[PDB]
């Protein structure tokens, strides 16, 4: 990993990130079939085994109840969409016609692949356990709707079956049917490989897939599709990751106020975030939530992704010259602040406010002067402003300083700044 | 319902390669997978292969393992499979079927009119 | 592997007769056992899925039983067309075993 | 539902929402009577029975211990609102007095309305089971301390009569007594269709409330009152629905940018999100999270609109010459996007960006125009910018265009606005 | 408390507040050790033992693999921060060196301290219970890979062992391994008492903690270690509450709006939130989700906080003469709007809207004036908005008005055309 | 503690309407229900009806269905009871009682003090 | 709906005597069943409810008990206060059915 | 391995008050805990008192409840014991250990060469 | 507190014996005994940690047993260095009673 502190902007950019980039979604239905509960009655009264099945047949009633600023122009749209996507696809799939079909095609097996008649594949698995099991030996077990039965096993045995499908319709019912991740219940780590094992990508996608098999449910959700008859339906959208290892690096800035004649004037740049390289474009991901580190790879959503000229890199070259016009800002009002980096923190330190770092073999070590300031990991441990006192990261990698004169010297000539908020440079010059 | 036509009844030397066709019909080739089964003369049923024409993996057993490669082709619908290094113990009718998928098995529901295989 | 052993090897039965076959797995395999009939020189057919489940066009006179190993293929009344050798396999691993075979022969 | 595309403002109306409002809150206090647990001791060492019921001494012991932007403005200031104001109704609950008074009415009965000294008329609903069964079985069956009986369908009994009240206590722990939805275990289905049915609203809006029931469960929250003796007293707050099925509307905008001697004039209406007319005022909905959409209803919490004059409409009808302050945003800086809509997309693809759209069938049909283009689920099913695609909604309806000269090209050549923020349509021009 | 109504800038300051601030973190890393369950097998079929058997198994091999606007620059820093320092010291943690040195520190005790290799002092847990049973039961128990046993009283003893290991793995697994929250299975509550009496602080913020037990689970986290062996290792962040009881405040504002001529001269202060003095210096939170009241006392994060000049409390004093740079919008759109404080509310109430005051025992009272007014919670129960009711707060305390000038009165309309937002007054004069 | 206080005993012609009073007091009314029970000479206690007084909603037993209109004003506490059809032998004494608010049942633990209807 | 039986219909018993009534529901109701005492020409009141609970009031001579199907009112010192008609009810159903009711009569 | 070295032997008058010194060596002092126990003649092993050299709490027995007062010295690792109002009977071999860091109970696995106090 | 009882109190045992030591807890302590060798005019040096796990340095001649209440300390061949006082410790309370100990003698 490499971090450059840019003294012409107060600012950082740390490179080497992978890129794991999801491109699509894969459409996976899946049919619990819960089997005729409806018939099974208890006469004899409260028992074990009739408070899991007035359970089972409550939670089966239930089911049936319910069914210019970048940032913030991007914020949810990705989230929008693919919630969307899904409820389109949904509306798709409750048509009567596609349900007998996908009900027809796992007949004969578990897992098959059906062509819905908006034209979409979908792969359909069938989970079969509860069904045979209470048929198989609940419902022998409840004879002339004798339901306290001495047999503890059969009672304990059906409270343990049962619980994958009341977790099920907790979660959708709890969540008005769009729950906001793929929990164990929806799909269990060997139907989740076997679903990535199926998708339409590459070898070595699918092996980075394999590895990281606890981030795809992150990104999935689920849609209840409905209850038919005694199958409870509902589909499963995992994520395509069709781009992966693509050259990524991150943003951040701190205010670089300049007392110019009595004008603390700070320059900020807002053009901070996740910025990617693909097929030579370069996609932005503006929001917080769009992008999750774990190690040396950054995980993007690129239905979040805007694309930006290949010039905005210049930004982090020689943004005074550039005839590119970066995302920047022009406030009066001084801001201290520690913005802390993957390989170090930038310190935002002005007159009024004492700002240290220190370690925890020395505790202070010496004064920041005022001013932005970059601070390695190795030259202390911990960064303390005043009273706050931030932890610095330990991760390994190079620092490389950049030397510039601040743009903020020149930012503003004391000139009316109007505290301008998220504008080009041109407008403070 | 879908139909599955064979290539003819084939006769090659001993070592030789022979290439066999399996044009499917009537059905959404590219929603299922092609099994491979064979029989030899007085022996039962063998199976021989799979190739999934959604994803185009494939799986075989211990003694077609190598020798075998199946391709399939979703812009015809047509299965092909090449049994390299044949012996003369080789000679047996080779049948292509509609198989699974994925990964969960299934029964073979069509069947080819199968290829009289001579070596 | 799951060896598939059927059973009997061959049954010599007059038409209206009825026809038992049994199929063994080595281990459990549930329901997920198939059944298929196999003219000479005319392509197999399938002929029950899931132990029990009728396919589609087989005559009702055709029923399928059993459950875990040992299943069996019951002919309540055997036609002119059903002499033939029948195949039992398992569809519970992915290698989809098939047993030997069971020939249907004309009694004397 | 109809969407009318607006190429004078490169924006999007779709018409034809119903309001479901929600105007008030009903109070449900829950009595959950855990029993006198306390002088149960188990003496026998470590057995199934005790590891509950140290659980459950546990569990009860825990509790005790536990007691101008319009967006910007107006969110969280409902969810602030709404907490507030069970918070303030929750010291009205927690005098003495008032928790006496509620267990005196639920002594002869399992419901009743009880008034606080407040005030306010609370239903109180009363839970038996637990204090039945450990009272009538295992406080017996737990014979001179001992608890390793053989008997261990007491055992399982009891872990499934404690179920609920674990989750309970386990919700409110973990969410330090205030949860952000009423889960299954605070409020079952039975016990909820029972509450809607004594609410103070027409048998119209009942009825509708019943259909949804579990929308209902999304937007309340439950606040733990505290533990008085034997008894856990918690609070539900249920939304009270007593507008539904007025016209509401969705307005959706993209970048609209023209490019005049290589310079870029882009407008971006920002009054986006849901307008809905309630007695013939106009209420606007800024913030994402406060609206939700099953079908043609769209759900929205009156708490969180803001009143808007009638005039605000014409925006969608003359924005240009009408004398509504209609505020946009605009910027020299042009960002193109897919904005998805209920019955299609805006497109806005300009300058150094690839568009095309295409069918599952056909793939790539045709590439867009520069500039604002709307696109119709039935003309393809995807659109794709570059290589990021966008799926296209399934949803039926009627689709119309209102023709109009963009806004965007009636900007001032001479100078045009940089990066405007909170502004007006006068100010970009 | 003490709430003084600014009639000088139609906004509310409430005093006396305590603070909670947390200063730091304590890194509990927690050995739950799973034992030898590899070499178990189940050759007898399904059974009930097998069924927990091998969801264990499958949870084990599953957890192996997932292993300038002050508001909008600081919301998330220090959550990103937590979760960076987390990491940071999860990394060092991961050393194999560390993970061999806690093992045999935990070797002779169930809990000791240990110095990392990077100097950071770590208090270990210990938890055998699960290690044990299997080992001197389960493990016996399965005999010649029989697990069909009839001894049903192992078979429930087993599930309700893993109950805690299975929902550890599924709260990673769900949460990819970092949880937002510290349910009662990462750290029950005698495990978090007992961690509290070892922080490093005074007696008197030790006793406040042990009384807020619930609330120190809602700001810590978990992050997951990995898998070594037989042993799931896993470390808890716990928040460390260095400064307790400081005077803090809120402050409120809605928009004062000035109708000169038919335009309206809008102000509003966009410096709401939390305020606190420490040491001297005074701390603001801008962020919504890191400051959160229970009676008197709120709880902020100081990592979210940015130091303020001491002359900003002036901005409540005498905002319209103060040299200080009180940063507040200006807009011509008027705003009607309820901003509900903790003893009572502000209504702004212009031309265009009714706006009424009522009682839950009279109902409408009287009818309110056009312009800022404030409401106490004794003049009136509820506050009614055209159609809209808002619940006032039951809170009690003082109420004193200063009665001053708005500055939006100051702003001439007519000679104020432009829609500012964040532009303190310099720019709105 | 609250009291119920009932009209004076009416005598009425065969095939007559008649209304019945129940005047509430000392107790907040609108916070429960009234239950009306009567008593034919040389039978049981009959129930004849419920309404709430919150809610407003009614349920009737089956030979009383459609026969009653129940009405309770909560602004008087004062409810009232309406027997259409009646016959000659309807005659006997209704007590109006406190029922429950909802539907979950309770003892009526205030009692009017009869009103005898002849017919 | 359930049908409540009382028994005995009639009981004379003398001042002091111990008193015992019985209420009987066609299915189990747990504990939801209350008490009225009904003089003749006066209002009932109510004496028992949820089986066990003595009522405000009451005097303690008055006592209660039972539990799902058959619950019984016992009185342990008949006064003269007592010679009245007395019926069960039922609080478990909504339809709250009424016993036929007890009649205490004076002992000859 | 850390090193535990006690003080030398001492004498002293009955009511007296004796401090003891324990000083560590070898080991990080700073992450455990010490537990004091004496021995007196002819009589078997008593805990004296615990206390955290990381958290500075002190728990004592009964006997010595009030009368023993323990510090911690974490920058010369060394421990202090004080006894106050010492008796004849007092006279035995007091021993610093390596106790726990917290509640959790541990072995004592270093040991200090032992004082012997003369009463 | 646990009450901690020794026994025997003194052994007399000759080289090469195998010595068996007894302690006894109050109420269960699960595996939470801990064992230390104290000789005469020298520092008590620990033995066993959680009833039965050797520590570090200590001759492999010495093992240790039980659980519960009951435990046991065997040594499995006495060496001339072992003939001293033995005490045993449970770690399972606060306290951390200590056992009276038991001497280990010279056999005459
Ligand atoms: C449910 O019923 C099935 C079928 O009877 C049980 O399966 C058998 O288990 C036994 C005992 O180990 C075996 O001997 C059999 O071979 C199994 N038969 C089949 C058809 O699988 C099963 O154990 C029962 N389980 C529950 C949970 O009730
Ligand atoms: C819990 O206690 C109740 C009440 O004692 C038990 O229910 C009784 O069961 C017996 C024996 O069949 C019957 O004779 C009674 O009529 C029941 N009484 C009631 C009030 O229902 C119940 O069985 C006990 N449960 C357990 C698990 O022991």
């Amino acid at each position: 990993l490499k971090e450059s502190y840019l003294e012409e902007s107060c600012s950082t950019i740390t490179e080497g990130y992978l890129s794991v980039l999801r491109t699509g979604w894969y459409t996976n239905v899946f049919t619990l079939e819960v089997g005729d509960v409806e018939n099974l009655t208890c006469a004899d009264g409260p028992s074990l085994i009739k408070t899991e099945l007035d359970l089972t047949k409550s939670a089966l009633r239930e089911l049936r109840t319910c069914s210019f600023v970048l940032g913030a122009i991007a914020c949810g749209v990705a989230t929008a969409a693919a919630v969307t996507a899904g409820v389109a696809i949904a509306k798709c799939i409750r048509l009567e016609s596609e349900v007998t079909a996908i009900k027809n095609c796992l007949k004969k097996t578990n897992e098959c692949v059906s062509t819905l008649g908006c034209g979409v594949r979908v792969l359909a698995t069938a989970v079969r356990e509860l069904k045979d099991f209470v048929s198989k030996n609940l419902t022998r077990a409840i004879n002339k709707n004798k339901c306290d039965i001495p047999d503890l096993k059969m009672a304990v045995s059906f409270s343990q079956f049962n619980r994958r499908f009341l977790n099920v319709v907790r979660q959708f019912s709890d969540n008005a049917g769009i729950t906001p991740a793929i929990s164990k219940d929806l799909m269990t780590d060997a139907e989740l490989a076997r679903a990535i094992s199926n998708m339409p990508t590459s070898a070595g996608q699918i092996k980075l897939m394999l590895e990281n098999r606890c981030m795809v449910r992150r990104k999935g959700f689920g849609i209840l599709i409905g209850v038919y008859g005694s199958s409870v339906i509902y589909m499963v959208q995992l994520p395509i990751f069709g781009v992966i290892d693509t050259p990524c690096w991150i943003v951040k800035a701190a205010p670089s106020c300049s007392e110019k004649k009595g004008n603390y004037a700070c320059l900020l740049r807002e053009d901070q975030g996740w910025y990617c390289q693909n097929a030579g474009s370069t996609v932005y991901y503006p929001c917080e939530k769009d992008c999750e580190t774990r190690g040396d790879h950054v995980f993007c959503d690129t239905a979040a992704g805007i694309n930006v000229a290949e010039q905005s890199k210049e930004c982090n070259i020689n943004i005074s010259t550039t005839n590119y016009p970066c995302k920047v800002s022009c406030g009066r009002h001084p801001i201290s602040m520690v913005a802390l980096s993957p390989l170090g923190a930038l310190v935002a330190c002005y007159k009024g406010v004492s700002c240290s770092i220190g370690s925890n073999r020395v505790g202070i070590i010496k004064q920041l002067n005022k001013g932005c300031s970059y601070i390695t990991n190795q030259d202390a441990d911990t960064v303390t402003i005043d009273n706050t006192v931030y932890q610095l990261s330990k991760v390994e990698g190079e620092q490389h300083v950049i030397k510039g004169r601040p743009v903020s010297s020149s930012f503003d000539p004391v000139k009316f700044p109007q505290d301008q908020f998220n504008v080009a440079l041109d407008q403070c010059f | 319902q879908g139909q599955l036509v064979q290539s003819g009844p084939e006769v090659k030397k001993p070592g030789a390669t022979v290439k066999v066709s399996c044009r499917a019909s009537a059905y959404p080739f590219g929603n299922y997978g092609i099994t491979w089964v064979r029989q030899v003369p007085g022996q039962g049923l063998e199976w021989v292969g799979w190739i999934s024409a959604y994803t185009g993996h494939t799986k075989f057993p211990q003694n077609f393992q190598g020798r075998v490669t199946l391709t399939a082709d979703t812009s015809t619908s047509t299965g092909y499979m090449e049994l390299r290094s044949l012996t003369s113990d080789d000679t047996a009718v080779y049948y292509c079927a509609r198989g699974p998928c994925c990964s969960s098995p299934r029964p073979y529901d069509i069947w080819g009119q199968g290829t009289m295989v001579t070596v | 592997d799951i060896q598939m052993t059927q059973s009997p090897s061959t049954l010599s039965a007059s038409v209206g007769d009825r026809v038992t076959i049994t199929c063994r797995a080595s281990q459990s395999i549930d329901d997920w056992l198939a059944w298929y009939q196999h003219s000479p020189g005319k392509a197999p057919k399938l002929l029950i899925y899931r132990a029990s489940r009728l396919e589609s066009g087989v005559p009702s006179r055709f029923s399928g039983s059993g459950s875990g190993t040992e299943f069996t293929l019951t002919i309540s009344s055997l036609q002119p067309d059903d002499f033939a050798s029948y195949y039992c396999q398992q569809c519970y691993t992915y290698s989809q075993t098939f047993g030997q075979g069971t020939r249907v022969e004309i009694k004397r």
